[PDB]
């Protein structure tokens, strides 16, 4: 099965700065120019929340400071500028083949005074 | 608004089996597949398997083959999952999430989750 690997596992970024979260697939998750990579956000004590589907489509209601890019086996989630409510854990997930798989997740921390 | 009401918390003794559920609403139940996920304590998620509620079709992650069985009941729009041979390591949170195969390919709405404790 296609394994997803997220780097790093923890990240600390300053308010107003850019956070870049990477996700590597073991095999290509492309099909017809459509990358089947999704991104979810999970805050403590809460179920995961969908942010982007199909690599770069922002789900409605999600702030435009979030964006996703990539194709083939390399994908990134970008948050710029990062805000305080963005402290959470982020997971990538592919839907190209079975079984469906998620990356290990990356915890984002905000640096303040 | 799509709604995924899951069953409540469970404490189970090793060797036996629970049978959580998850009632859907807010869309036609048979239009989308129901996928299940094990969110073990303090870690990342694990896919368990999906089911097409229309024909009952099913596909599992192999690490959970033989442990979890997915079923559905259309008349009451509920997807239930059963876990057997339960053991200390099965202690975790289990979510049911809806997947839009013919809508755009996203697991759009998750349920709040069920906490199973084996002990």
């Amino acid at each position: 099965d296609i394994v997803l690997t997220q780097f790093p596992g923890s990240l600390a970024v300053s308010l107003g700065q850019r956070a870049t979260i990477s996700c590597k697939a073991s095999q290509r998750v492309d099909y017809d120019g459509v990358s089947y990579m999704n991104w979810y956000q999970q805050k403590p004590g809460q179920p995961p929340k969908l942010l982007i589907n199909a690599a770069s489509d922002l789900e409605s209601g999600i702030p435009a400071r979030f964006s996703g890019t990539g194709s083939g086996t390399d994908f990134t989630l970008n948050i710029h500028p990062v805000e305080e409510e963005d402290a959470a854990t982020y997971y990538c997930q592919q839907s190209n083949y079975d079984p469906w798989t998620f990356g290990g997740g990356t915890k984002l921390e905000i640096k303040r005074a | 608004e799509i709604q995924l009401q899951q069953t409540g918390p469970e404490l189970v003794q090793p060797g036996a089996s629970v049978k959580i559920s998850c009632k859907a609403s807010g869309y036609s139940f048979t239009d989308y597949i129901m996928v299940w996920v094990k969110q073990s304590h303090g870690k990342g998620l694990e896919w368990i398997g999906n089911i097409n509620p229309y024909h009952g079709r099913t596909a599992y992650n192999l690490k959970f083959k033989g442990k979890a069985t997915l079923t559905v009941d259309k008349s009451s729009s509920t997807a239930f999952m059963q876990l057997n041979s339960l053991i200390s390591e099965d202690s975790a949170v289990f979510y049911c999430v809806r997947k839009g195969y013919v809508e755009g390919g996203g697991l759009d709405y998750w349920g709040q989750g069920t906490s199973v404790i084996v002990s």
